[PDB]
């Protein structure tokens, strides 16, 4: 997993916004795009920003045209699912995004 | 006048606080789909105060 978008329409005639992560690198983009009809990662803008054996965990939110992102990263041993245990996401980032968001896809 | 300065006076729904949005899709003012083409109840959302 590498990244996600987000929107109402996701494409077309509305504005979405686009995450990826790149080995040392992440990228947040937005604009009124027109991505494929089935994304993929390996081998208009009107916002843009750069910077088993484990679990990351994320949270997404938006509040007042802003958009929140919480992360954390343990070990695990359980194969099946998430681990019955506790730990709490901490804040990465809080973003002027401004659009609308409805809907959303998995980049990887 | 100058029609560089425009101004939104149709929407489907207000916004949300600090919300942004930039589409120029044809509005439908009524019962008939619009299909991106102006007419008798389907006009375009932007104006300008010129
Ligand atoms: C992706 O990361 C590599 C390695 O740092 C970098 O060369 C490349 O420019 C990054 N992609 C973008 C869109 O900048
Ligand atoms: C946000 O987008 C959805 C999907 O198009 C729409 O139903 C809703 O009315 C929009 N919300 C606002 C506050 O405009």
């Amino acid at each position: 997993i590498r990244g996600w978008i987000f929107g109402t329409t996701l494409d077309s005639k509305t504005q979405s916004l686009l995450i990826v992560n790149n080995a040392t690198n992440v990228v947040i983009k937005v604009c009124e795009f027109q991505f494929c009809n089935d994304p993929f990662l390996g081998v208009n803008c009107t916002f843009e920003y750069v910077s088993f054996k484990n679990l990351r965990e994320f949270v997404f939110k938006n509040i007042d045209g802003y958009f929140k992102i919480y992360s954390k990263h343990t070990p695990i041993n359980l194969v099946r699912g998430l681990p019955q245990g506790f730990s709490a996401l901490e804040p990465l980032v809080d973003l002027p995004i401004g659009i609308n968001i409805t809907r959303f896809q998995t980049l990887l | 006048g100058n029609y560089n300065y425009l101004y939104r006076l149709f929407r489907k729904s207000n916004l949300k606080p600090f919300e942004r949005d930039i589409s120029t899709e044809i509005y439908q003012a009524g019962s008939t789909p619009c299909n991106g083409v102006k007419g008798f109840n389907c006009y375009f959302p932007l104006q300008s105060y010129g």
